[PDB]
């Protein structure tokens, strides 16, 4: 009857939280919590639209509630079918990302941090604040300027791009910033 | 608002080696963890120059030998090494809260080996005595260090009364410390007598030096 | 890169007002705040205010609200900055800059209810005692002028290597400073030297040769 | 009945669409539209939970709805109120956008562009990829690296910051990169 | 900054494996990918593969694979490059790269079922009708020796400078090369003059000083 | 596959002048609307020294005189002003499809006034004769151009039967070439004569300069 308006209230407003924290703030757990929400949306979405469209009112009502849910249905499987794609080529648990299917390995203080990556561009930008590393808007750990990583990598479904440091520049002591331009690429 | 105390008011340091000027804001001009606090140079006649902003960001076309530093109240600015065209006014802004305040500034002088005044004495124009004036004028160029004293001898007797005297700054090509004593009298004194002399007293040799001119070959 | 532009001298009597521009050049005028500071007695820089001139809203120093007032003409790209009721504190030297890099060249304000004078220009010629040396010393005298400044040059801009020019010193409300040149013995009287002294408040431009007594 | 979960059905498939496609272009109309759908968000919240304390099933659920309903109304105020400071300080109409309260302006070929940011910080990076300019994270259009603005501002309640260009490098001909460090503030 | 410290040469039979380590320091081991590279005949760089010393994963030209196979120790921050079923025609230098800046000094393999001799060092001293040149030039002899290469220094890395290396001549299976030293007159027989060659493969260093004849 | 095809493959150019280094492609290497386009430098008995990548962009801490360009399949290497030490080989490379190769590469000569070979005949070592050898080496150091050819004759008869000859590279020192020849024999013929001659014919005299030997002094 009205859980769903009242779950769905609860639900926007998680997702407001989210988004005013999760904005200024990119704890990794924090983003952690946003990608399984984002993850969440879709089922959510198939959901509401069966649910419509099994109380139709009337026929064409409930014809393009199905067709709907059919169309949300086939993104996540072809979604699904990418990310698989690109867990095979990494075989890393962050392929499985809903929110793309590229994946940036920084190989930091002895470990690689692979993060989702919205876009594979030419030029990607490191900015230390304060001491704080955030490479291509991700929240890396402290870091300085000095021991800053000279190679990075962009990972994709059948495609490897690699990165070197550009300029470096030191600001205000302990703040900083510098770029990656890619300088080769690896298909398969 | 806030005064920025920087020192010290003057600095001498010879070539090759480091200087170090200060300058300490009354209170702390941290903002958001971070120090705004440009340094900059002035040459005599010329605009000032930007070196450091941030308190530790070198412009762009500075040389690397000027270094921003310190934190808190305390700053720093060091130039390494002290080269030829250095001899300057440095001055440290605050750019963090209205109105931005400068310091004092202080003058940075190169140290150089001693040299002599070439002393140089001209008679008052006989264009100017036209007019019913006179001004002996004595030019003491090129020495070091700044300080020089001239004493003005008419038939052997020294003169304290209108003796305007003009340094320069430090020049840039050579650093040298030039100086200029002019004299200035009406006709009727300046014909009572007929020798004049400019002795500059100097400490790079025992003796003061004396040029002279008497009005017999005129 | 860019350029700033400013009014020259300008001598203003007490209890006046005057506009000092800044003309930009190299970028888009709007682009950038253009800030005006104050160097008093030569060494002591003082903020003043900043406009934005793209929407033109100010901010003063307190202590010169109500002294100057900043404006822009976006036609023209030249920033104004006006001073009202000026006193023989208010003389000074006023830069304009824009991001702490690039400067005008400073526009010199006098404010005094003293008279304007050219400069009695003399010459400088050496007597017999500098006449057994090497290279010979010359001079000008620039004499009895208001107000600052004055341009002395030798052979208009030929010579630049070895000239000296004294900063003037105040007497009698006229000003009074003295310039040498020190070339070879061979170029001189052989090679004609002239002291072209060019002071902009009064329009003259006297170019003096040195003659040899 | 169920005319509100296919509401809500239609607008998980619009925030979606916005998501997967403003991410990755950040077109300006494209990006105005974003913004409109973020600020929607809040009223559907506030509307979800009148709705569901008015047909409370228990006392409980209505108390904690209303609750809910007020916190998100006493929310909305305040970003409303800081919002309008924000216009009365800079008197644009970018200060009400629901992202935040904090504005970038760009001194772009004879124009301004200001743009919402979400942070002030000593770093702003600017990357330019195939002659096209982002500067944190917003297309201002296209652009090359020579003519690239000496100074940018942020503008943000009782407090203007006043970045000027630190070091620049160009990348591949026509891409490029450079960075904006702060150099003075300026209060109210 | 980066180092990559490769094993020495290796005289290796037609048909046997060898490994050419490439130890990495200055950098953590794992985080970069380390490349192979291969130059024949002294010009042809030839590219063979790439590994990832995180998760192991290689990638190989087409010609090499199967003849090379890429592994990693991150123990001993070690990268492997094991040749498999050599041929004289993989006769060359192979370099680990790592960001295509930093390099390796060159591991010179070479594939022949020869043997190996120590050279058999001489020494040059100018005879007494050589003494036109108004600073005397002596030289070594490094003769019949086998394989490539051997490091011919004067007095033990004293002189670095005015030396002249040149490069050996196979022939007859057996490597020759000379050495020119040009010191002045007045420094030989004044001070002692030796060509101290070191020959790796057979461990070998001659220390050869010339006499005048 | 993808071949770089260098050209030329030799260049000489003088100091101070522009080198220009082409590497054509046999299908374009654009990806993404870009080139990836590496430029190797490899001095004699070194590795190869990267200085351009991605077809324009200066490896960090590589002189400002290197610059790259060209895209599509015909790309280019600009050397300016073409100083003493970039006497080498330049190497193009393609970091955009595996495997990714290089090109033939082209050697930088430097030109540089002709000077004359400082020739000087060694005579055999009594070391190497108690071995039953013997082989006279000739030096013909600092010489310029790299053409030059060596006359061996014993008793006024040319020889040309193991004359071994080994020219080194370029010098970046003083970007000259040097030579060296070997006349190896045995004991029996090297005794069956007395008079060795080593002279150089260079287009740096008219004639050539000869230098000789002879055991009746030595
Ligand atoms: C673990 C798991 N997970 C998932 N899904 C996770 C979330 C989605 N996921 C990862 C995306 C999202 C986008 C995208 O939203 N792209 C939009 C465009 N981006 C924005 C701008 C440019 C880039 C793309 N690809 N994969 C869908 C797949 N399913 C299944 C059955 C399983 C179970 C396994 C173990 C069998
Ligand atoms: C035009 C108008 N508009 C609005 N609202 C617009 C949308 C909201 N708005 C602009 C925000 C959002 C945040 C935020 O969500 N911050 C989260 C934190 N950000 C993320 C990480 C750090 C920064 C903050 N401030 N204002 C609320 C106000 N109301 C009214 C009555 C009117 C009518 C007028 C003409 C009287």
């Amino acid at each position: 009857l009205e859980q769903w308006n009242l779950v769905i209230g609860f639900l926007f407003l998680t997702w407001i939280c989210l988004l005013q924290f999760a904005y200024a703030n990119r704890n990794r757990f924090l983003y952690i919590i946003k990608l399984i929400f984002l993850w969440l949306l879709w089922p959510v979405t198939l959901a509401c639209f069966v649910l419509a469209a099994v109380y139709r009112i009337n026929w064409i009502t409930g014809g393009i509630a199905i067709a709907m849910a059919c169309l949300v249905g086939l993104m996540w499987l072809s979604y699904f079918i990418a990310s698989f794609r690109l867990f095979a080529r990494t075989r890393s648990m962050w392929s499985f990302n809903p929110e793309t299917n590229i994946l940036l390995n920084v190989p930091l203080h002895g470990t690689i941090l692979t993060r989702p990556l919205l876009e594979s561009e030419l030029v990607i930008g490191a900015v230390i604040l304060r001491g704080h590393l955030r490479i291509a808007g991700h929240h890396l750990g402290r870091c300085d300027i000095k021991d800053l990583p000279k190679e990075i990598t962009v990972a994709t479904s059948r495609t490897l791009s690699y990165y070197k440091l550009g300029a470096s520049q030191r600001v205000a002591g302990d703040s900083g910033f510098a770029a990656y331009s890619r300088y080769r690429i690896g298909n398969y | 608002d806030i005064v920025m105390t920087q020192s010290p008011a003057s600095l001498a340091v010879s070539l090759g080696q480091r200087a170090t000027i200060s300058c300490k804001a009354s209170q702390s001009i941290d903002y958001d963890g971070d120090n705004y606090m440009n340094w900059y140079q002035q040459k005599p006649g010329q605009p000032p120059k930007l070196l450091i902003y941030t308190t530790s960001n070198l412009e762009s076309g500075i040389p690397a030998r000027f270094s921003g530093s310190g934190s808190g109240t305390d700053f720093t600015l060091n130039i390494h090494p002290v080269e030829e065209g250095d001899a300057a006014t440095y001055y440290c802004q605050q750019n963090n809260e209205d109105p931005y305040t400068f310091g004092g500034g202080t003058k940075l002088e190169i140290k150089r080996a001693d040299a002599a005044p070439t002393v140089s004495i001209f008679p008052p124009s006989s264009e100017q005595l036209t007019s019913g004036g006179a001004s002996v004028v004595c030019f003491l160029n090129n020495f070091y260090p700044k300080d020089i004293n001239v004493k003005w001898k008419i038939d052997g007797s020294e003169r304290q009364n209108g003796v305007l005297n003009s340094w320069t700054d430090q020049d840039s090509k050579d650093s040298t410390y030039s100086m200029s004593s002019t004299l200035t009298l009406t006709k009727d004194e300046y014909e009572r007598h007929n020798s004049y002399t400019c002795e500059a007293t100097h400490k790079t040799s025992t003796s003061p030096i004396v040029k002279s001119f008497n009005r017999n070959e005129c | 890169e860019v350029q700033l532009q400013q009014s020259g001298p300008e001598l203003v009597k007490p209890g006046a007002s005057m506009k000092i521009s800044c003309k930009t050049s190299g970028y888009s005028f709007t682009g950038y705040t253009m800030n005006w500071v104050k160097q008093s007695h030569g060494k002591n820089l003082e903020w003043i205010g900043l406009i934005n001139p793209y929407n033109g809203d100010t901010s003063y120093n307190q202590k010169f609200k109500g002294k100057a007032t900043l404006t822009v003409d976006k036609s023209s790209s030249t920033a104004y900055m006006e001073l009202l009721s000026l006193t023989s504190e208010d003389s000074a030297v006023y830069y304009c800059e824009v991001i702490n890099t690039y400067w005008g060249q400073g526009t010199l304000v006098t404010v005094s209810a003293a008279k304007t004078t050219p400069p009695s220009v003399y010459p400088l010629a050496p007597g017999s005692a500098a006449q057994t040396n090497s290279m010979v010393t010359l001079g000008c005298l620039v004499k009895g002028y208001f107000p600052e400044p004055v341009t002395v040059t030798w052979n208009s801009g030929s010579l630049s290597s070895g000239v000296h020019t004294f900063p003037a010193v105040l007497q009698s409300d006229l000003y009074t400073l003295s310039s040498s040149v020190t070339v070879p013995s061979s170029t001189w009287p052989s090679e004609t030297v002239t002291c072209n002294v060019a002071h902009p408040a009064s329009s003259t431009k006297v170019d003096k040769k040195i003659v040899p007594r």
